[PDB]
């Protein structure tokens, strides 16, 4: 850390960055914590909507006991009307982060029907209803992780620089100005001051010396 | 009136010789660096710059009196749109609302017609207020909001 102002200059230009940066930093976690807090509210309305959801689909079954009595069950198992299991799902990049868009049975492609049992039309109601609920809830519930994730890493990665590297840096710039003026301006003055005087005591003397003689 | 033309040496204001006339003076206008890096011939630091005296000079019989509204509603919307290319980096552009869009615009076209004039160019306080004004009409009436009401009306309509 020479105290040269080549260093203060240096010391000055990091400081400079890392306030421009930690604002950067402020702004893109503000944003990021937004998104996160409004993929919690769409996670808060499907968890709501979850539960009602098992409650609807236990109708379907009840109606397919009254009506078919028991399922075909084995491989086949009866029950289904609608609601292929096939999906789509792509990570797409929202504030910078990639989220997976997890669109599950009943929202996602290849979805497939086959007309309908003496209760398919209740199981499509209820249960391929369920799916479709469970698509949005299994995209927020990744959209929300992800976004978690990456607003700590964001908020720390601020929180670390306001602590630490201004913290830091502004002691430094400190010392070295204080080093830099009150070693290098001081001895100066000193030694300039005293050759001042020494050229007039050697006048001094040369006076002196012109009355003797 | 005076105009001195002090370099700062080291690129900096904290030498003695800058420190001590921008005491002693009442103003600073500023060049910025990068300006000239970015090739606009007038790179004078318009954000950075300030006139202490500002109000005095402009007035109703002495320059238009739209002057000193439009002055201050540039300068917030510069700062505003560097704030906006600084969000547009940090976050990718695409969470940016339509009034970041056009904050953006904004400095661009900015930077593309007020700031660099022609060496030769010679525009009136006039025309260069109504420069500033065909800039500002890109902008919602609503989005002024630094502008007084009844003078914005009054030239917004354009």
């Amino acid at each position: 850390v020479v105290p040269t102002v080549t260093m203060l200059g240096v010391m000055k230009s990091r400081l400079v960055g890392a306030t421009r940066g930690h604002a950067l930093l402020k702004k893109k976690s503000d944003a990021l914590t937004v998104q996160f807090r409004q993929i919690l509210k769409n996670i808060v309305t499907t968890k709501e909507s979850m539960g009602e959801v098992m409650k609807d689909s236990s109708f379907a079954l009840i109606e397919a006991k009254y009506v078919a009595g028991e399922n075909i069950k084995h491989i086949v198992l009866e029950n289904v009307q609608n609601a292929s299991i096939k999906v789509r799902s792509r990570q797409e990049n929202i504030a910078g982060v990639k989220i997976p868009k997890f669109e599950y049975f009943t929202d996602g492609e290849t979805k497939n029907d086959l007309t309908g049992l003496a209760r398919g039309g209740q199981q499509v109601q209820q249960c391929r209803a369920a799916y479709v609920k469970a698509i949005e809830l299994l995209v927020e519930l990744a959209s929300l992780q992800t976004s978690f994730l990456t607003l700590d890493e964001a908020i720390k990665t601020t929180n670390r620089r306001v602590n630490a590297l201004e913290n830091v840096v502004k002691p430094r710039l400190e010392n070295t100005i204080t080093y830099i003026k009150g070693e290098l301006d001081e001895l100066e003055r000193e030694d300039f001051f005293r050759l001042k005087k020494i050229q007039g005591y050697k006048k001094r003397e040369i006076e002196r010396q012109l009355a003797s003689s | 009136t005076q105009i001195p033309i002090l370099t700062m040496p080291n690129d900096d204001i904290t030498h003695p010789t800058p420190d001590l006339t921008g005491y002693i003076t009442e103003g600073q206008i500023y060049i910025d660096r990068q300006l000239q890096n970015r090739q606009i011939y007038p790179p004078i630091n318009v954000l950075p710059s300030l006139s202490r005296l500002m109000k005095s000079a402009i007035g109703e019989g002495m320059t238009r009196r739209d002057h000193s509204d439009v002055s201050n509603q540039l300068y917030a919307n510069y700062a505003i749109g560097k704030d906006v290319q600084a969000m547009k980096a940090v976050v990718g552009e695409e969470a940016l609302s339509s009034e970041d869009l056009l904050y953006l615009e904004f400095l661009d076209k900015f930077e593309r017609k007020f700031v660099a004039q022609g060496a030769y160019d010679s525009r009136n306080i006039f025309q260069s207020l109504d420069l500033a004004w065909t800039l500002l009409r890109i902008f919602p009436r609503e989005l002024l909001h630094r502008i007084p009401g009844k003078t914005l009306d009054q030239y917004y309509s354009r």
